[PDB]
């Protein structure tokens, strides 16, 4: 979905 | 949200400790740069800075209290502004130059290799010069950067965010009162600092268009992360 | 100069007296709406408003003290921001609606009329909602609009060639003082004053954003050559292209 | 010169 999602959730 | 309970000094210390590292570019001494090489170094650098920015954002008081989607919206809207004010801050003690990295200090002549970069270069230099003449302090810088994070996307979704914004304003005034400024000088400087944010927004907007323009050329390889951040503005 | 010799109340009265009139659009409720005609209405209106804005800018304290070249540059940078903050101010009492003119009141569904405008409409509506919840005062509005004119282009201008930019900053400081004066007069504590001042100036960042996006839409409108743009407006558009 | 220049002049 979004890389940004992963980075924010770690 | 425990962000609102913090004192002004606690707010300052929290933000200072959250400061992301200063990253380096490549150590290849091959000069001068080509358009492809220049863009390569700049986009590679930003891609790595974005990862640290996200961990910085999560450490900005009040940001953790937001839902994931809201956190995403704010970073998507403000990521280039945040990179720019960081760049501008780093370049303060280097008049006429921009310090992208300690091993990547550029002048405006080196911006002509890529078309339409001199425009933004000159704008960035102007901002940096303005900060220098204002004698911007690190404590003020981190307040401004956090303000950009919380404010830039807040009207395109808020009361919690506005309350955190208010506390950063209180912090900024606290710093100025601490530096010996009079009441009149406090709101004047506060105003001067916030008006510069309008210009940082302007630079980001010009910057985003050029990045998109180079996205349509498929010359410089943009990372998937950079592409997704860019796509959010289209 | 006389801009630096004004009291806060005198600054306010000068700005209020200089307020441009509210113009009407050529909106004909019998004529069916099309994207060409609808956009023609907005661009025609802006063109006529530009003439009044120019003569309004002359009455902004400190503006005539600048060189003709500097005046030109400031207006070229700020004209759409100034139109927009005027629009959102007029629209405050009309939730979910944008009052472009007394006879032209639009919501977002009539924005879909035009490719790209819905996003701009939503941003403008949100700005107007923000002004409404802040209960923006007319005295504060005229201060903010003068700030936009003087600030938006001040960082894109040598020698001295510096005292000119330094003059603008002194006038800007005077307007900041005026804003604080208004808020203290309204019964705000010092903390509340600084907070409201911040809240108001941060909105200017969003107005800049809307203006940037708007200019891109407009430049797009020039390349379609379906919406007729006036010569002044085209010359305002090309200034951002350079 | 420019139209804006003209209008500002008059
Ligand atoms: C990634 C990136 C791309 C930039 C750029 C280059 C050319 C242009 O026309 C337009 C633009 Cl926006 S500038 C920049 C950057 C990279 C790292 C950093 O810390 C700060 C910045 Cl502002
Ligand atoms: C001339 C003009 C063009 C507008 C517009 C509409 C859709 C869009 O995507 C982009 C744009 Cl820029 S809105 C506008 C305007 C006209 C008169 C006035 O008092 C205020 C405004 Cl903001």
């Amino acid at each position: 979905h979004k890389i940004l999602h992963r980075l924010l959730q770690d | 949200s425990l962000a609102l309970s913090l004192t002004a000094d606690q707010m300052v210390s929290a933000l200072l400790d959250a400061e992301p590292p200063i990253l380096y570019s490549e150590y290849d001494p091959t000069r001068p740069f080509s358009e492809a090489s220049m863009m390569g170094l700049l986009t590679n650098l930003a891609d790595r800075e974005l990862v640290h920015m996200i961990n910085w954002a999560k450490r900005v008081p009040g940001f953790v209290d937001l839902t994931l989607h809201d956190q995403v919206h704010l970073l998507e809207c403000a990521w280039l502004e945040i990179l720019m004010i960081g760049l501008v801050w780093r370049s303060m003690e280097h008049p006429g130059k921009l310090l992208f990295a300690p091993n990547l200090l550029l002048d405006r002549n080196q911006g002509k290799c890529v078309e339409g970069m001199v425009e933004i270069f000159d704008m960035l230099l102007a901002t940096s010069s303005r900060f220098r003449m204002m004698n911007l302090q690190g404590e003020e810088f981190v307040c401004l950067k956090s303000i950009i994070l919380l404010n830039s996307g807040v009207y395109t979704f808020k009361d919690h965010i506005h309350r955190v914004l208010d506390k950063i304003t209180d912090t900024l005034i606290h710093l100025m009162a601490k530096a010996g400024l009079t009441l009149q000088q406090q709101h004047q400087r506060l105003a001067q600092l916030l008006l510069i944010l309008s210009h940082i927004r302007h630079m980001s907007n010009k910057g985003m268009e050029h990045l998109y323009s180079m996205k349509c050329k498929n010359v410089v390889p943009l990372s998937d992360l950079l592409l997704e951040m860019l796509d959010a503005h289209r």
